């Protein structure tokens, strides 16, 4: 439940928000995309299990966690897109073609929303374009994002949180400077105003010999959270992988269902053949020789269309679109 | 004021790892280094920062930190490893005080 | 190459004074922070003091020796000083002069190079 | 839409057009004639300048590329102390050098830039002049981001 | 397609940091100098001026790979194994033979010599790529010859081997707004155009 | 009037033969290459480039000027 | 974003009052590379923008 | 709008229950010109549509 630095904020330019996403996938055949952000989902604060809340970063200078509601959380890249499940990072969500991806929490006017560029385009399977999904087709091989949230793609390593420096901590009086940590924390400063001089101090501590608040930081000792290894923060010295989480919602191979295109005309002369053939959507027509040469051809089609192919004494193969391959022998 | 134990001693024939214990409350929250000392000669810094190595140390030696419990680890002892081992921080909050473990004995 | 050179141990009464000097050589003097750190026979490494760079203006002692024990610095011949007051029998050891490699962030300090070490009795 | 390519990238001999006034700039054409009056304070009588009693060149590994591909040496006796300046009386080789502090005696290395496959030519020292002579190999490099210093 | 891990940047901001040498796929890293990098409060240095910045990168297999991946393959003289049946007399029989002249083929009282082939052929060229049971007859590049921008600009034994070799061409750039940050640019999956 | 952030296309692989050039290519996106000879004729090409890809281009004694997106211009001259 | 036409709509409620008019708007970049969004490192050149 | 797909979707608060079937519907117009919107001057040519 850090932040990153996300590109493209609410309004126009670039800051730092809890809803940074950093990568995002799409190979899922079905078009459902896996997207990763600083932000914590299915969690409360202490980080319990529930799908209802969700934990995130906050913009105070205590900087703790703060928590909302599923109900409260949008995607989009051209259209809404629909959640299908979401855990810690990691959300999958299924949504039209777009070049960008957006995801906003909505905490009432305050909607935050991070956008980062992904040209995503409606892909599908097999030998025939289609916008859906038959209802009555050839059952093929397909591999889509498994919905089960407690799959695995894999792992990812986090490590220590890194420096959290304010100037909030930091106070400016009469050329002075002076440290303000919250309410019984124990902060870390270290400034150099000359000589380079460090120390913990829990309460509001004066330093001496110090006349610019640019020369001091404090940050609160925190090694209480794991934090993914993000290029916009800067790092802890020692990082080393101090833990591995799942990359839920991994890839499953399935079986889907695919269209079956016209069944051709074939008008047939002395040693060649002219077949006639309707496709509405782009259908993959690959026919191909069995003698020595193969000769393949291949050619997407829309609309209605004649070929004419010589076919030889030796024989001819075509396959039109996903139905079976159709072999023939003139005379 | 942080106090750091190790064991006195540590027992181990050439072969094997041998895990030496710096104990003390919370070190997991601060940085652990470890001095590799042959009495007369001077300590050489063999761990700091709790994961790193100063120029020309092998690859067996290795260094962790956790809550109550930081250690050095090292695969394959030789006869040369037979030496003394200091675990050390650099607590700040008691007026920049160096402190070191009692120190182990290979 | 770098080296540190101690000089100036020996005998001395209890209550009695000594000036322990450290030269310095290979390196920049004035870029680095330095310690003396002590070894009593017999017993592990116990932190003296540190005086910090270019010009040490702020100086770390251990707790019973404040007071007693001052740590200076000279740029120009490259060399560390501690003079010792009031010398006390367990004060007998070997001392070392260190260099201090610090990190700003996180605060953490440690030794990468150390003299050989010379040793100072306090018997009477 | 469709206004074509401004002549910043399409204006031959690569001199860049400049806006307020109107210019181009640093634009590499042909000759100019050129004709000074030099002072007469900047000259030293022949006397003072150190006159060298013998000079030798050998021309070193030598290429004829853009650049100050080659090198030489002259080995040279003279009288006193000085700084002699140094010519190449060839309108295929320049010099990298155009003065050179001399002594009495010793050897002075230079460079020089030729698009000549044959270094064969006359250089000048406090005005006296030696010839020298090698072959300059083919350019073992072959595209260069500086011009050619030597036609 | 490969993954481009970016670790997170370090800054030493009155020291100075150097380029230490790692064995990841088509590591990268190097030196900046003042940076002054901001983080969320609008500072995060002491000395603002020379102020080493330490950038690095590297690559490795996407976590999907192990679905979506290509293998490649070198092809040899090709083996041709014909299931048969026969009938003589009243009695049939099912064999699986090799056709060599050599082996033979059994049916419990039967023997038959098969071969070898009155022509050969092999519609597999020597170098084959394999991808989710797809085969293409692709002159893939021998194993640490990758090429940046081109097919097998990635490789490694296996997906779960250590040994991820690369040469993605990739190239980190200055930072230029206050913000930390690493800048980059890489060349475009050669898998993903070969595709 | 302001200034606005443009990006840097990618740095050209250059490879060099004979009085003339081969600059391999990568851009993801429309990005525009022109090209001039810096003789008495410009010969001046411009070309608008999606994807990678590779381009001869004839370099003489007199040289070639090119810029490739927003990057500076690159002068160069054959032997 | 891009389109055909502009639209100005005030919703007093159910009175959603609409006017549209035709207006071809596109996206269009400053600089010799394409790109949907200035990037956040990149050359800073001459460009006009209105003022807010 | 021109798409091509058509849903109807029903709002009972959350229970939000949208059929969506394809259908390539095209921004079609009549004359000889293309236009996007009827122009508020113009021929009045003979034209077929759903009466309300």
């Amino acid at each position: 439940p850090y932040l990153g630095f996300c590109p493209y904020c609410r309004h126009s330019a670039p800051c730092f928000s809890p809803i940074k996403i950093e990568n995002v996938w799409d190979e899922s055949d079905d078009g459902s995309i896996r997207i990763q952000v600083s932000a914590q989902f299915g969690y409360n604060q202490a980080g319990t299990a529930d799908v209802t809340k969700f934990r995130y970063m906050s913009f105070d200078h205590d900087h703790d966690i703060k928590e909302d509601s599923m109900d409260k959380i949008a995607i989009s890249t051209s259209g809404p897109c629909r959640r299908l499940g979401h855990k810690g990072y990691f959300l999958l969500a299924q949504c039209p073609p777009g070049d960008s991806v957006t995801v906003s929490i909505t905490s009432g006017a305050s909607e935050n929303s991070c956008t980062v560029e992904k040209k995503i385009r409606r892909k599908f399977v097999g030998r025939e374009e289609y916008l859906f999904p038959p209802v009555h087709g050839k059952l093929v091989k397909c591999h889509v994002y498994d919905h089960l949230k407690e799959t695995s793609a894999g792992y990812i390593t986090m490590h220590r949180p890194g420096p959290h420096a304010y100037k909030s901590y930091l106070e400016e009086a009469s050329g002075e400077v002076y440290i303000k940590p919250p309410s019984g924390k124990n902060v870390t400063y270290e400034c150099k105003c000359g000589d380079y001089s460090t120390g913990i101090v829990s309460t509001r501590t004066k330093m001496n010999g110090c006349t610019k608040a640019k020369q001091c930081i404090a940050y609160k000792s925190d090694q209480t959270k794991w934090v993914f290894n993000s290029p916009d923060l800067i790092r802890h010295t020692d990082h080393s992988v101090q833990g591995k989480l799942h990359i839920p919602f991994r890839l499953t191979p399935t079986v889907c269902p695919v269209p079956l295109a016209h069944t051709p005309t074939v008008t047939k002369w002395f040693k060649g053949i002219t077949l006639h053939l309707t496709a509405t959507r782009p259908t993959l027509l690959t026919t191909r020789k069995l003698g020595l040469r193969a000769d393949a051809t291949a050619e997407w089609i829309t609309g209605t269309t004649s070929r004419n192919f010589s076919v030889g004494r030796e024989g001819l193969e075509y396959v039109w679109g996903n139905h079976e391959p159709v072999r023939v022998w003139a005379q | 004021s942080y106090e750091l134990t190790q064991p006195p001693s540590v027992s181990a024939s050439p072969g094997q790892t041998a895990r030496i214990t710096c104990g003390g409350i919370n070190i997991g929250s601060e940085l652990v280094h470890w001095y590799q000392q042959k009495p007369p000669q001077a300590p050489v810094l063999v761990i700091y920062a709790n994961g790193e190595r100063p120029s020309g140390i092998p690859e067996r030696f290795s260094g962790s930190n956790s809550g109550n419990t930081a250690t050095l680890t090292i695969s394959g002892v030789e006869a040369g490893d037979e030496a003394d081992y200091y675990c050390q921080l650099w607590d700040i909050s008691s007026d920049h005080n160096y402190i070191f473990g009692d120190g182990t004995r290979l | 190459e770098v080296q540190l050179v101690e000089s100036g141990g020996g005998l001395v009464q209890p209550g009695g004074s000594l000036r322990l000097s450290c030269v310095a050589s290979g390196f920049t003097f004035s870029d680095y922070r330095m310690a003396w750190v002590r070894q009593a026979t017999g017993k592990g490494l116990e932190w003296v003091s540190t005086i910090s760079q270019p010009s040490g203006t702020n100086t770390y002692y251990l707790d019973p020796v404040k007071g007693r024990f001052t740590v200076s610095r000279d740029n120009a011949k490259n060399t560390l000083y501690l003079q010792m007051h009031s010398l006390r029998a367990e004060d007998t050891a070997v001392y070392y002069c260190a260099r201090v490699v610090t990190e700003s962030r996180p605060p953490a300090a440690w030794f990468d190079v150390w003299g050989p070490g010379v040793l100072v009795t306090v018997s009477s | 839409n469709n206004s074509g390519r401004p002549l910043q990238e399409t204006a031959p001999f690569g001199c860049k057009i400049e806006v307020e006034p109107l210019r181009a700039s640093n634009c590499a054409y042909g000759h100019i004639p050129i004709s000074i009056d030099i002072p007469d304070a900047a000259f030293v009588r022949s006397s003072e300048s150190p006159t060298i009693l013998e000079v030798s060149c050998t021309v070193a590994d030598c290429i004829y590329s853009a650049d100050f591909g080659g090198s030489l040496t002259l080995q040279y006796k003279a009288d006193r102390e000085g700084h002699c300046p140094v010519h190449s009386h060839s309108t295929t080789a320049v010099l990298k050098e155009a003065t050179t502090h001399v002594t009495a005696v010793g050897s002075i290395t230079l460079h020089f830039s030729t698009s000549s496959p044959q270094a064969n030519f006359i250089v000048s020292l406090c005005g006296k002049k030696t010839t020298c002579n090698a072959e300059c190999k083919p350019p073992a490099d072959h595209i260069i981001g500086e011009p050619h210093k030597v036609d | 397609r490969f993954h481009t891990v970016i670790p997170s940047p370090q800054v030493k901001c009155c020291g100075s940091l150097e380029c230490k040498a790692s064995s990841k796929a088509d590591y990268t890293c190097r030196v900046f100098g003042g940076v002054y990098p901001f983080m969320w409060g609008g500072a995060q240095c002491f000395c603002d001026s020379e102020n080493t910045q330490l950038s690095e990168a590297y690559v490795e297999f996407a976590p999907d790979c192990t679905i979506d991946h290509a293998v490649a393959l070198k092809v040899h003289t090709a083996a041709l194994k014909v299931g048969l049946r026969i009938v003589y007399g009243n009695t049939t029989a099912h064999l699986d033979t090799f056709v060599n002249g050599v082996t033979p083929g059994s049916s419990r009282d039967l023997k038959v010599i098969a071969g070898p082939i009155s022509a050969a052929f092999s519609p597999f060229d020597h170098k084959v790529v394999i991808r989710k049971g797809l085969v293409y007859n692709y002159d893939f590049p021998e194993y640490g010859a990758m090429k940046p921008g081109a097919f097998g600009d990635i490789q490694a034994s296996s997906l779960d081997a250590t040994d991820i070799v690369a040469r993605t061409d990739i190239r980190l750039l200055k930072p230029s707004v206050k913000n930390i940050h690493v800048p980059y640019t890489q060349a475009v999956s050669g898998y993903e155009m070969w595709k």
